[PDB]
RNA sequence: UUAGAAGGAUUGCCGUCAGGAAAUUAGGUGCGCUUAGCAGUGUACCGCCGGUAGGCGG
């Protein structure tokens, strides 16, 4: 009858992360350019009164979300979850919690401050030895998510693959170009005075907050006329901006899973995709 | 994060370097016989 | 009164695109317009130490048509809301300015200049006290003007209700 | 005034509460309330009338070392000085 | 006539009389609901008009005046007569909770309560300091004590042939029980015998009974009157009891 | 109120004497681990009117 969650449950991730990397470059000579961008002591990074581009490296491994779990303790709950996520990957192909997902890759939600003053900003993803065309990233708005690009079909399509099990893995590599201006300052990550997080000698930003920032697809929550703006995706729904949860109790992953597999409903399919993009996340036990 | 509802501690998370692409895990085993593998038996 | 919104979970907090991004510009609008007008923080909240808001709130007395803010605003879209109607309320209060006195170093060549010779703690002891009461206040940075210096500004509660203006929007004695 | 102004006499306001917290802590359930009472008469101890703007009171000697709700006791710390008194606290008793 | 729950705090009796014949420690349960008695005559003396029935004991601290050997037996200390008759006396921080019912239950009678009880005395002991008397809600609206309750259950199902070869076997099974002082059971019909306290009363020459009692933690407790004590006057035998 | 009262207290050399010790096998087995946004804007400057009172411009 499955009454009750197991003692331990928990969901690996489906979108790794790099721990982000920063380099200093030009925009004219961008692909035969790359310079060091040392943290150069309270720590405050800053770019060369040259160089005039920032070229945030990062990247992500995409896996299957069956193949991501690590530990159940009731098969009853198992076979249950693989059939829920079977009748999803059948309904819809996953494209659209990937178009979500590779949307904040393509709108420079990654680089969570550091795009203020970006003239002209590019974003260019690899998958494969195979260079996409450019990902132009100040059209795309930060509220609305698009649906009608022929590329970001095409990358989102082959996440999804991964994503439903079709392919085992699929790693992305994106280098993204600022043009922040001349001897101007890039915020990296900050770690426990104001201590700059170093990778690799260089700066760059913490791979949490990256991945908090491909995470924002959330716009099927209880509360959206109201706010009308997509926050990041937790169990809650705690943006830590406004400072309130944003699903006490009713729409929360808790009640939501205690009514898909606990209970046989046919959920719809809004809260359908906020089930899966938990699961991309783990920790949701007894 | 939250957890089961109803300050930052630090985490160590190693990663391949930017050049490398492959991890390197090196071990060995010794087989040793099962017939002299008795440490304590208390009845001949 | 004309609202402009910060959009929020965007990314960065309220106060920096309050500093760099909706002040910076209006500070030009408001100083070439020869009709002075005013800044006001709704969501104002002076809980242990300020948090000017989500919202401000410009106001006056068809100058603010004259203040062509669809398009003054148009590079931080994806950042700031132009609300388009301009509607009169009188739920508003305006605000002053709190002068932070000034670095003892800037103090003492003031008055070693024109001032007395012997000049030691006392400067230690009213610069520092007068500061950490205004250092709590709500804080805005602006770039200079003419001068190349960072100036804080701190802004207050005046309750005036009426009044004349200052060429970043608040009051002035 | 009453009124921590100077950062300079600030390291003793800590070692004070240091050399009478060390080895001094006591569970909440016996320590003194923080009767309102007491910032009261502090207001009245010189003038104010309410608690001054960025300044807000402190037990020399941390509640939980052991310490007492009476006026010669509390003082007014800065806000970001309070900070750095509360991180010396939080660091040194091990709450 | 509404019923209310007053709590004195920390109640720091000072040299109470711990001797009672027999039992030597607790003093008798007599006298600390004759304090009720007192507190409440005191305050029907003023516009008060305040009659409580029932009081609740809670020990948090203790300490008898004496030494403890080098065996673990303590002797007692009595002060020095101005021939030392039998007596003991011990120092108690304890509680009280007064089950008061009347006119009016306010914040205004705990005023009145706390200026009338500086006058009185607990067992014959000074009262030193009180921390608050306040009105009670619930069973968390009490601080962390030991109640008095009568474990009378455990001396009538006790193996023996009189009730005090129970009261041993009692006390030699479980620890927790106190052996403790509650009533006075008459030795002769009342009557006008001279040299009374206050010749208009009727007076009964008695002898004190005594019981087996136990103590119940604060929030392990269940219910209030569970731990509230009574005054019950059968004939010929004056006695508080926990119903 | 086993109600109602109480000055225990003046005084002292605790010291001399010493063989604890001789023998051992700790130990054989193991999934830690799934996920996590650091900041109130870093927080301010430089001059002006004046007896170390108050303010002001950018």
């Amino acid at each position: 009858t499955l009454k009750s969650r197991p003692e331990n449950l928990s969901f690996a991730r489906c979108l790794n992360t790099t721990e982000a990397k920063f380099w200093q470059t030009d925009f004219l000579k961008r692909h035969t350019f790359k310079l060091p961008l040392l943290i150069t002591d309270s720590q405050s990074c800053t770019l060369s009164t040259e160089c005039d581009t920032l070229r945030i490296d990062f990247g992500i491994k995409v896996l299957p979300v069956k193949e991501s779990m690590y530990s159940c303790s009731d098969y009853n709950y198992r076979t249950a979850i693989y059939q829920k996520i079977d009748e999803y990957i059948a309904e819809d192909g996953f494209l659209t919690l990937a178009k979500r997902y590779v949307n904040n890759i393509a709108n420079a939600r990654f680089l969570w401050r550091n795009r203020k003053g970006a003239e002209i900003i590019e974003t260019i993803v690899t998958i494969e030895d195979k260079e996409y065309p450019s990902f132009n990233s100040k059209s795309f708005n930060l509220d609305t998510f698009v649906e009608d690009n022929a590329t970001i079909n095409e990358i989102a399509q082959q996440i999804a693959d991964t994503f439903a099990g079709k392919r085992e893995y699929l790693n992305i590599y994106v280098t993204c170009f600022v043009k922040i201006g001349c001897a101007m300052e890039v915020y990296p990550s900050q770690e426990m005075g104001k201590k700059l997080f170093k990778f690799e000698g260089s700066a760059g930003m913490h791979s949490q907050k990256i991945n908090n920032a491909l995470r924002t697809i959330d716009t099927w929550y209880p509360d959206y006329t109201t706010y009308e703006f997509p926050i990041p995706v937790e169990n809650y729904g705690a943006a830590r901006s406004i400072g309130i949860p944003f699903r006490p109790d009713t729409k929360s992953f808790y009640k939501l899973i205690d009514r898909m597999i606990l209970k046989n409903e046919d959920l719809p399919i809004e809260d359908k995709h906020y089930v899966m993009a938990i699961l991309i996340r783990g920790g949701m036990f007894s | 994060s939250k957890g089961h509802e109803m300050n930052p501690q630090k985490s160590q998370s190693c990663t391949l370097s930017t050049e490398c692409d492959t991890l390197r895990i090196d071990f060995g085993i010794k087989v040793l016989p099962v017939k002299e593998s008795m440490y304590s038996c208390s009845d001949y | 009164s004309q609202i402009l919104i910060i959009k929020p979970g965007t990314g960065i907090s309220p106060n920096i695109i309050i500093s760099e991004d909706i002040f910076p510009v209006l500070h030009s609008l408001f100083v070439e317009h020869d009709k002075k007008f005013g800044i006001t923080f709704p969501a104002y909240s002076f809980d242990k130490k300020g948090h000017l808001g989500n919202i401000i709130e410009v106001l006056s007395e068809e100058a603010l048509a004259s203040l062509c803010l669809e398009e003054h605003l148009a590079e931080v879209t994806d950042y700031v809301k132009v609300k388009k109607e301009i509607t009169f309320t009188d739920d508003y209060v305006l605000f002053k300015r709190i002068r932070e006195e000034n670095q003892y170093e800037t103090t003492a060549r003031r008055m070693r200049k024109r001032g007395h010779t012997e000049l030691g703690r006392p400067l230690e002891m009213h610069i520092k006290k007068k500061n950490q009461q205004i250092f709590c206040h709500a804080y805005i940075k602006v770039k200079s003007a003419s001068t190349g210096q960072s100036y804080n500004i701190f802004l207050a509660p005046t309750d005036i209700k009426h009044g004349s203006f200052s060429a970043y929007g608040l009051l002035r004695g | 005034n009453g009124c921590l102004i100077d950062e300079a006499l600030l390291p003793l306001i800590i070692d004070e509460g240091k050399r009478k917290g060390e080895g001094n802590y006591r569970p909440r359930h016996l320590r003194d309330e923080r009767k309102e009472e007491t910032v009261q008469a502090f207001l009245d101890k010189y003038g104010y009338c309410n608690i001054p703007v960025g300044y807000e009171v402190h037990h020399i000697v941390p509640l939980s070392q052991g310490g007492a709700d009476s006026i010669k006791n509390m003082i007014m710390l800065s806000i970001e000085h309070h900070e750095r008194v509360t991180e010396a606290h939080a660091s040194y008793f091990k709450w | 006539m509404m019923k209310g729950y007053i709590l004195l705090e920390k109640v720091n009796i000072e040299n109470a009389n711990a001797f009672n014949n027999i039992i030597v420690g607790i003093p008798a349960i007599t006298s600390f609901l004759g304090f009720a008695r007192a507190l409440e005559r005191k305050l029907n003396a003023k516009e008060i008009a305040i009659r409580i029935n029932g009081v609740g004991l809670e020990f948090h601290e203790y300490e008898l005046k004496g030494y403890k050997n080098k065996r673990g037996q303590y002797v007692t200390s009595c002060p020095l007569p101005g021939h030392i008759m039998n007596q003991a006396y011990i120092d108690l921080n304890m509680s009280f909770l007064l089950e008061v019912e009347g006119p009016h239950v306010d914040m205004s009678t705990c005023k009145s309560i706390k200026s009338t009880m500086e006058t009185l005395r607990i067992a014959g002991g000074i009262i030193r300091n009180y921390k608050k008397i306040r009105l009670i809600d619930t069973l968390a609206d009490i601080p962390y004590g030991y109640f008095l309750t009568l474990r009378q259950d455990n001396l009538n199902d006790a193996a023996g042939d009189d009730m005090l070869d129970k009261m041993i076997h009692a006390l030699q099974q479980e620890d927790t029980l106190v052996p403790i002082a509650v009533g006075f059971k008459a030795l002769s019909e009342v009557g006008h015998v001279e040299g009374q306290r206050d010749p208009e009363k009727d007076h009964c020459f008695v002898e004190s009974i005594f019981s087996l009692g136990g103590f119940e933690c604060s929030k392990i407790l269940e219910d209030i009157n569970s731990c509230l004590w009574r005054y019950k006057t059968e004939e010929g035998l004056y006695l508080c009891t926990i119903i």
